[PDB]
C-alpha cells in the first residue's frame, strides 16, 4: 500500500509513496535488536536517541512526504543496516510501514 | 424555499405543513390553552367543571380531575394532544398530579415562547432545562423525608397525604371522614398495591357523610331461592366451575340412539352427573358457595336441599375480592377437598342500602380486599367522589410502596425553583436565561394555587421565595388564612413519587414540544 | 470470442438505460446468466429479485 | 401542459389518447425544473432535522394521531406526498433505512443538493445525462476517498467503547440523548448478545423492543431474556418463580380433539359415564405429565380451561396462557427450552431454565407483565422502554432501532469514517482535485457534486447557529493545510473541530450508501424529461 | 408593547385602572426626562445646520434612500431651507420620473 524507498559525514534519505493521506511521523532505525536512530513528527518535533544525539540533522520534506538524515562523527559502530519507519493515516499499529533497510 | 410556500405544492389535497414560527405558534397556543383550561381546578380552592358530552347520550360529568377533563375533551391540536397523553400517563403512574403536570408543562412552554421571542435557540433552552431538571430532582430528593419505619408517624403521614390529596376535591367537605376511610382501606390491603381489591359501590341517596368503609365485605349478587339468607360461622367455597348445563368438553360428542327411552336414560345420566358434582362440592363441608359462573335450577335446588347459600354470577373481580376477604381458593375441581382452602366469616346476611339488597360478609378472616359504600345526592356527586377516592387510594398505595414524603403547598416547587435559580446564577450564557424560566414556571405553580383562592399571589410567592432563600425549606402556603407557614406542622405533605413524576413528566413533555419546528398534517380521513 | 460478442451486444442494448454507468458489470452478468441456461433459454429459468 | 393540441388540419376530431383533455403533460427542461423544485422543497424541509442541534417534526396521520420524530425515513413515510419526485425521495430515505438504518436524512439533503446544483448546470446548458455521468464520476471518487480516509474499530465484547461511541453518535440527534450513554450501552449489549459473529449476521427478531408508558426514560433497560404482556393464569398463583424449569407448550390444556370432522357417539349411560371419566382423566394426565417432567412453570400458546387452571394451581405449577407464537419462540430460545406440541412428548430435557420469572406491576393501572430473565446464555434479549408519553416512547423505539442498526453495520464492516461533516468535506476536496485534473466537460458536474457534498457541513453549521460559509471555509482550509479528514463542524461547541477527538463516528458503509443512493436517485431523476398524469 | 405588558399584568391580577394610574405617572416621568434631555441649537446657524443634516440622515436611515443617504440628506435639507422658515410642504413639489438611478435624483 505504502511503497518506501531509501537512498566522517553522510546523508541517507527515505521517501514514501502510494495510498495514504498523511504521514504522521518518519523515523530512522538501525539493524543486534532493532532500535530507532531518530524520529520527527509533522510539527517538526524531533526526538533523538540516547546512545547518539546532538550531532543529528534529520530534516523532513512535507511537500513530498520524504525525510533526509545527515549523520556526521562517523565510527565503526555506526556500521549496520538503517531502516526507516513511516506512520501513515490514523497512526494505528497496522500503519507502520518499514523499508528494506540500507547496510552501510 | 419551503414545502408549502413553493411554486409547486408538494402534498395531497387536504394536507398541510406549518413551518418554524407558525408551528411554534400553534404548538404554544395549544399547550397554553390546555393549561389555562385545566388550571382553576388546582389546589384546595380549585373549582370543578361540567363536561357535558355532545353524543346522543349526552353524558354529564362534574370533575376537578385534570386527567379526566383532558381525556374528555375533543382536542385537535397536536401539542395539546401531547399534554393530554402526558396527564393520562400521570394518572397511570401515580393517581395524583394530573393537573400539576399539565399546568407545569404549559407554563414551561409559555416561558419557552417568551425566550424564543428573546431570540434564544430551542436547543439552548432544552440544554438549560435539562440542567435545571437535574438540579430540581436533586433538591427534591434531598428535601424528601421517610417515616416508613416509625409506624405511628407513618400513619400520621398517610393521614396527611390523604388529606392533602382530597383537599382539592368535592370530599374536602367531609375530608376528615374520607381521609380515615381511604387510609383504613389502603391499610387493609396489608402492603399489596392491588386497587381492584378496594371495591367502590356508589349508592344514590343519603349524604356524602353517610359514606363508609365496610368492616367486612359487600356483594351485589343474589342468593338462590330455597337457600338460607343468614349464615353464622360460614365456611365458604369460592369456585369458577360451570354448574350450568356443564357439558363434557369433547365437542364431537353427540347422543345418537334409537329410542326416546335411551334419550331419557342419558338425560337422567346428565342430571346424575350434575348431582355428583354438587355432592363433591358439599363434601368440602361448606355453608356458602360462590360461583363466578351461573348456577342453574337443578344445582340451585341441590344446594337448597343441602342448606347451602349458593351465590351465582359473581365475576372474576368478585371471586378475586372474595378470596382476598375470606381466605379461600377459587376452585374448579373438587376431587381433593383436603387441598382446597375454604373461606371464613363470622356471618353472612343480606342488608339494605338505598333500595337494594346486598350480601354482607362480616367477621371475615383476612380482609385484604375492601368495600366502600359511597352515598350522595346526585350521580355526578357519586362519580366525582369515586374519582377523588381513587386519587387518594392510589396515592396511599404508592406511599406504602415508597414511604418517601415531600411537603406540599408550593414548598416543594419553591425549593426546586430555588435550586434552579442557584444553578442559573452560577451558570453563564443563555442557558442561565432558560434555567431562570424553568424556575419561573416552578414558582408559577404555587402562584396559581394561591390565585385560585383569591389571595395576593404575588406577595405570598415573594414571601415563599424569600423564606426558601433564607433557609426555611419547609415554608409553604397556609391556605386557611392566606399566609405562609410550616408545612411540616400544618401536615401538608405529598408523596415524593408524585412530585418527582410531576416534575419529570412536565419537563419531558415541554422538551418534546420544544423540539418541533414543523407540523406536517395529513389529509383527514373524512 | 462468442462471449465477447454477446457481451458487446449486451453493452449496446444497455447503453441507453439508467444502468449505463454499470453496463460492463450488468452485461457480464447477463451473459453468464444466458450461458448457464438450458437449450430452450427459458426466461422463467432466470430469477430477478 | 396538454396531451395533444391539434384537433386536425381538416376540422375532423383528433382523439388519440383516452381523456386527453383531462390529462396533463410536462416535457423537457420545465419538467426537469419541476422535479428539482419538488426535490429542493423536500430537502429543505429535512435539512433542519440534521445533527445534534436538529429539530423534530410533528406528524399527524389521517386519524389525527401525533408522531414527533427526527427520523427522515419516518417523516417522509408519514408525509402525505402527491408529487412523484417527492415520492422518489421518500423511497430514497426508505432505502437508506432498509440497507443501513441511519442516514435517512442525509441522503435526502444530499440528493436535494445535487439536484439544486444540476439546476444551474442545466441553466448553463449541459445535458442532464452529462450531469448524471459527472455525478457518477465524482461519486466514485468520493467513495474511494471514503475507503481511503476510513478508520477501523474493534467489534469485540471485551472493550465496547468504540461501539458505544458509534451508538452515541447515532443517538446524539434524538430526544433520547438525555440518557445518551445508557441508550448506547443497551443497544451495544443487545446486538452483541444477539449477533452471529461468525456469520456476521444480526437477526432483529431476536431483539424485542417493548415500550410501556410510565416511569422515566432512565428506566429503560436491557432484559437478557423475554418480557410478555401476560400474567399467570390463576390470580392465586405466585407472582415470582426463581430457578424456574419451564415447559413451553403449543397444546391447549384441554381434552384432545381431532382436526378431521369427527362425531363421537354416546349410545348408553355407560358410554356417557365413560366420556365423563375420559375428560377427568385427560385433565389429570396432562397435569401429571407436566409435573413428572419436573417443571415449575408452564407456558402455553393456546389458553386453557377451569379444570386445568385449578389443577395447575393445586399442583403448584404457575402457568401462563394465550402466549403468542413469536414470544413463545423467543422464550424457548432464551431459556434454552424446546417447544413441545403435546404433553406426551414433554421431557426434562425439553424444558427451559430461567433464574427468575416474575410478574411486574405498573402503578395504578391493573396491567401486568411477565419478565423471564437470569437465563444462562440467552441468545434473545428485550429492550423495555419507559417514558412519560407514547410520543417519546415511539421516538425512543425508533432511535434505539437506529443505534441497533449502526452496531449491526459495524459487525458487518468495522470500518469507520469520522462525522461532523468531516467526511463530506474531505470527499469534496478529493472530488475538486480530480475535477481539476479532468479536462472533459464533466469538470463542471464534478465541481457541482463537491458543492453538493458540502451541504451537510453547511446544514450542521446552520442548525448549530454558526455561519455556514465561514465555518465550512475555515474547516476546509484546515483540512487541506493540516492533513486531517477528521476536522468538521463543532455542533456541540466543545471547542475542538477534531471529530476523532470528539468521538463523532459514522459507519463507512453508511456514508458510502448515502453517497451511492443519492447519486443513483439523482441520476434517475435527471433522466426523466416527460411527465404524464390525469 | 404596552398592551403586551398590560395583558401580562392583568394575568398577574392587577386592575386595568391601577395599570392606567401607574402608566400616567410613568408618562409624566418620561415626558419630564425627555424634556430635560432635549437640546436646542436654533441660535447657532452652523450647529443648527449640522443638527438638520443629522436629523435628515436619521430619518432616512430606515428607508430605501439609506443607499444614497448622504445625497438625499443634502437634498432634503436644502429643500427645507429654501422655504425660509415656512412650513408649507406643498411648496416642495416632487416629480417622480421613471428611469435613471436613485442617485440621479436632484433638487
Ligand atoms: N391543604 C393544602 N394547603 C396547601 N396546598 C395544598 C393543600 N392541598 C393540596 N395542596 C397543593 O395543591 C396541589 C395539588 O392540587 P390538585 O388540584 O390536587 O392538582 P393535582 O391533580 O396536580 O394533584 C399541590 O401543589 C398540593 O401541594
Ligand atoms: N456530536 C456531533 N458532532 C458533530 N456532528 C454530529 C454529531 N452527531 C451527529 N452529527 C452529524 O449529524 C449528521 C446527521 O446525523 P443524524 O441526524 O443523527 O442522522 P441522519 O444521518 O439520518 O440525519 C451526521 O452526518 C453527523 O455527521
Ligand atoms: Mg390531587
Ligand atoms: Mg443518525
Ligand atoms: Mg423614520
Amino acid at each position: 500500500q505504502v511503497q518506501l524507498v531509501e537512498s566522517g559525514s553522510l546523508r541517507l534519505s527515505c521517501g514514501a509513496s502510494g495510498t495514504f493521506f498523511r504521514i504522521n511521523d518518519m523515523g530512522w532505525y538501525r539493524q543486534k535488536q532493532r532500535e530507532l536512530v531518530a524520529s520527527i513528527t509533522r510539527g517538526g518535533t524531533t526526538d533523538y536517541a540516547d546512545s547518539v544525539k546532538g550531532r543529528f540533522t534529520i530534516s523532513r520534506d512535507n511537500a513530498k512526504n520524504t525525510v533526509y538524515l545527515q549523520m556526521n562523527s562517523l565510527k565503526p559502530e555506526d556500521t549496520a543496516v538503517y531502516y526507516c519507519k513511516a506512520n501513515r493515516n490514523w497512526g494505528r499499529e497496522w500503519d507502520d510501514y518499514w523499508g528494506q533497510g540500507t547496510q552501510v | 424555499a419551503s414545502l408549502s410556500l413553493a411554486p409547486v405544492n408538494i402534498f395531497k389535497a387536504g394536507a398541510d405543513e406549518e413551518r418554524a414560527e407558525t408551528a411554534r405558534l400553534t404548538s404554544f397556543i395549544g399547550a397554553i390553552a390546555i393549561g389555562d383550561l385545566v388550571k382553576s381546578t388546582l389546589g384546595p380552592k380549585g373549582m370543578d367543571k361540567i363536561l357535558l358530552s355532545s353524543g346522543r347520550d349526552a353524558s354529564l360529568m362534574v370533575t376537578n380531575d385534570g386527567a379526566t377533563i383532558l381525556k374528555n375533551i375533543g382536542v385537535d391540536n397536536p401539542a395539546a394532544k401531547v399534554l393530554v397523553d402526558m396527564s393520562r400517563v400521570q394518572d397511570d403512574e401515580v393517581g395524583d398530579g394530573t393537573t400539576s403536570v399539565t399546568v407545569l408543562a404549559a407554563e414551561l412552554l409559555r416561558e419557552a415562547e417568551s425566550l424564543i421571542a428573546k431570540k434564544i435557540h430551542p436547543q439552548t433552552i432544552i440544554a438549560g432545562w435539562r440542567e435545571a431538571t437535574k438540579a430540581a430532582r436533586e433538591a427534591l430528593l434531598s428535601s424528601a423525608v421517610d417515616h416508613g419505619s416509625d409506624e405511628v408517624k407513618f400513619r400520621q403521614d398517610l393521614m396527611n397525604i390523604a388529606g392533602t390529596t382530597l383537599s382539592s376535591k368535592l370530599l374536602t367537605h367531609h375530608k376528615d371522614h374520607f381521609t380515615k376511610l381511604a387510609v383504613e382501606a389502603v391499610l387493609r390491603l396489608k402492603g399489596s398495591g392491588n386497587l381492584e381489591a378496594i371495591h367502590i359501590i356508589k349508592k344514590l341517596g343519603g349524604s356524602l357523610a353517610d359514606s363508609y368503609l365496610d368492616e367486612g365485605f359487600l356483594l351485589d349478587k343474589k342468593i338462590g331461592v330455597n337457600q338460607p339468607k343468614r349464615i353464622e360461622n360460614a365456611k365458604i367455597l369460592i369456585a369458577n366451575t360451570g354448574m350450568d348445563t356443564d357439558k363434557i368438553k369433547i365437542f364431537g360428542s353427540r347422543v345418537r340412539v334409537d329410542s326416546t327411552a335411551k334419550v331419557a336414560e342419558i338425560e337422567h345420566a346428565e342430571k346424575e352427573k350434575m348431582k355428583e358434582k354438587v355432592e363433591r362440592i358439599l363434601k368440602h363441608g361448606i355453608n356458602c358457595f360462590i360461583n363466578r359462573q351461573l348456577i342453574y335450577n337443578y344445582p340451585e335446588q341441590l344446594f337448597g336441599a343441602a342448606g347451602v347459600m349458593a351465590i351465582e354470577h359473581a365475576d372474576f373481580a368478585g371471586v378475586e375480592r372474595l378470596a382476598l376477604v375470606t381466605g379461600g381458593e377459587i376452585a374448579s375441581t373438587f376431587d381433593h377437598p383436603e387441598l382446597v382452602k375454604l373461606g371464613s366469616c363470622k356471618l353472612i346476611e343480606e342488608v339494605m342500602i338505598g333500595e337494594d339488597k346486598l350480601i354482607h360478609f362480616s367477621g371475615v378472616a383476612l380482609g385484604e380486599a375492601c368495600t366502600i359504600v359511597l352515598r350522595g345526592a346526585t350521580q355526578q356527586i357519586l362519580d366525582e367522589a369515586e374519582r377523588s377516592l381513587h386519587d387518594a387510594l392510589c396515592v396511599l398505595a404508592q406511599t406504602v410502596k415508597d414511604s418517601r414524603t415531600v411537603y406540599g403547598g408550593g414548598c416543594s416547587e419553591m425549593l426546586m425553583a430555588h435550586a434552579v435559580t442557584q444553578l442559573a446564577n452560577r451558570t453563564p450564557g443563555k442557558e442561565a436565561v432558560a434555567m431562570e424560566s424553568y424556575a419561573k414556571a416552578l414558582r408559577m405553580l404555587p402562584t396559581i394555587i394561591a390565585d385560585n383562592a383569591g389571595y395576593d399571589s404575588a406577595d405570598l410567592v415573594a414571601q415563599l421565595r424569600a423564606a426558601h432563600s433564607e433557609g426555611n425549606t419547609t415554608a409553604g402556603l397556609d391556605m386557611r388564612e392566606g399566609t405562609i407557614g410550616d408545612m411540616a406542622i400544618l401536615g401538608i405533605t405529598e408523596s415524593f413519587q408524585v412530585k418527582r413524576q410531576v416534575l419529570l413528566s412536565a419537563a419531558e413533555a415541554a422538551e418534546v414540544i420544544l423540539r418541533v419546528d414543523n407540523i406536517i398534517k395529513a389529509a383527514p380521513r373524512k | 470470442e462468442q462471449r465477447k460478442l454477446l457481451e458487446k451486444c449486451a453493452m449496446t442494448a444497455l447503453s441507453s438505460k439508467l444502468i449505463s454507468q454499470q453496463k460492463a458489470f450488468f452485461a457480464k452478468m447477463v451473459v453468464d446468466a444466458v450461458m448457464m441456461l438450458d437449450d430452450l433459454l427459458q426466461l422463467k429459468m432466470i430469477g430477478i429479485k | 401542459s396538454m396531451g395533444t393540441l391539434a384537433f386536425d388540419e381538416y376540422g375532423r376530431p383528433f382523439l388519440i389518447i383516452k381523456d386527453q383533455d383531462r390529462k396533463s403533460r410536462l416535457m423537457g427542461l420545465e419538467a426537469l425544473k419541476s422535479h428539482i423544485m419538488a426535490a429542493k422543497a423536500v430537502a429543505n424541509t429535512m435539512r433542519t432535522s440534521l445533527g445534534p442541534n436538529g429539530l423534530d417534526k410533528m406528524m399527524v396521520d389521517k386519524d389525527g394521531d401525533v408522531t414527533v420524530t427526527n427520523d427522515g425515513a419516518t417523516i417522509l413515510s408519514m408525509m402525505d406526498v402527491d408529487h412523484q419526485i417527492a415520492k422518489l425521495m421518500v423511497e430514497l430515505s426508505k432505502s437508506q433505512d432498509d440497507e443501513i438504518g441511519d442516514g435517512t436524512t442525509g441522503v435526502v439533503v444530499l440528493a436535494g443538493a445535487l439536484l439544486e446544483e444540476a439546476e444551474q448546470l442545466l441553466d448553463r446548458g449541459i445535458h442532464p445525462i452529462r450531469i448524471a455521468d459527472g455525478y457518477e464520476q465524482a461519486a466514485r471518487v468520493a467513495i474511494e476517498h471514503l475507503d481511503k480516509i476510513s478508520d477501523s474499530v474493534l467489534v469485540d465484547i471485551k472493550d465496547t467503547e468504540p461501539l458505544i461511541q458509534t451508538a452515541k453518535t447515532t443517538l446524539g440527534s434524538k430526544v433520547v440523548n438525555s440518557c445518551h450513554r445508557q441508550m448506547a450501552e443497551i443497544a451495544v449489549n443487545a446486538v452483541l448478545t444477539v449477533a452471529d459473529m461468525e456469520r456476521r449476521d444480526v437477526d432483529f427478531e431476536l431483539i424485542k423492543v417493548e415500550g410501556k408508558v410510565g416511569g422515566r426514560l432512565e428506566d429503560t433497560k436491557l432484559i437478557k431474556g423475554v418480557i410478555v404482556d401476560k400474567d399467570f393464569s390463576h390470580p392465586q398463583m405466585p407472582k415470582k418463580v426463581e430457578d424456574a424449569k419451564i415447559a413451553i407448550l403449543t397444546c391447549p390444556f384441554e381434552p384432545p380433539k381431532p382436526k378431521t370432522k369427527h362425531k363421537l357417539d354416546v349410545t348408553s349411560v355407560e358410554d356417557y359415564k365413560a366420556l365423563q371419566k375420559y375428560e377427568k382423566e385427560k385433565f389429570e394426565e396432562m397435569i401429571q405429565q407436566i409435573k413428572e417432567t419436573g417443571a415449575n412453570l408452564a407456558i402455553c400458546q393456546w389458553g386453557f380451561d377451569d379444570e386445568a387452571n385449578h389443577l395447575l394451581l393445586q399442583n403448584n405449577l404457575p402457568a401462563v396462557r394465550w402466549v403468542g407464537g413469536p414470544e413463545i419462540e423467543l422464550i424457548a430460545i432464551a431459556t434454552g427450552g424446546r417447544i413441545v406440541p403435546r404433553f406426551s412428548e414433554l421431557t426434562a430435557e425439553k424444558l427451559g431454565f430461567a433464574g427468575l420469572v416474575q410478574e411486574i406491576s405498573f402503578g395504578t393501572t391493573k396491567d401486568k407483565m411477565l419478565v423471564i430473565e437470569q437465563c444462562k446464555n440467552s441468545r434473545a434479549v428485550t429492550i423495555f422502554i419507559r417514558g412519560g408519553n407514547k410520543m417519546i416512547i415511539e421516538e425512543a423505539k425508533r432511535s434505539l432501532h437506529d443505534a441497533l442498526c449502526v452496531i449491526r453495520n459495524l459487525i458487518r464492516d468495522n470500518r469507520v469514517v469520522y462525522g461532523g461533516g468531516a467526511a463530506e468535506i474531505s470527499c469534496a476536496l478529493a472530488v475538486s482535485q480530480e475535477a481539476d485534473k479532468c479536462p472533459t466537460l464533466e469538470q463542471y458536474a464534478m465541481r457541482a457534486f463537491a458543492d453538493a457534498l458540502e451541504v451537510i457541513p453547511m446544514a450542521l453549521s446552520e442548525n448549530s447557529g454558526m455561519n455556514p460559509i465561514q465555518t465550512m471555509t475555515e474547516v476546509r482550509a484546515r483540512q487541506v493545510k493540516e492533513m486531517n479528514p477528521a476536522l468538521g463542524i463543532d455542533c456541540l461547541h466543545k471547542g475542538t473541530n477534531d471529530m476523532k477527538q470528539q468521538h463523532v463516528i459514522e459507519t463507512l458503509i453508511g456514508k458510502k450508501q448515502q453517497i451511492s443512493l443519492a447519486t443513483q436517485m439523482v441520476r434517475m431523476i435527471l433522466k426523466i424529461d416527460d411527465i404524464r398524469k390525469p
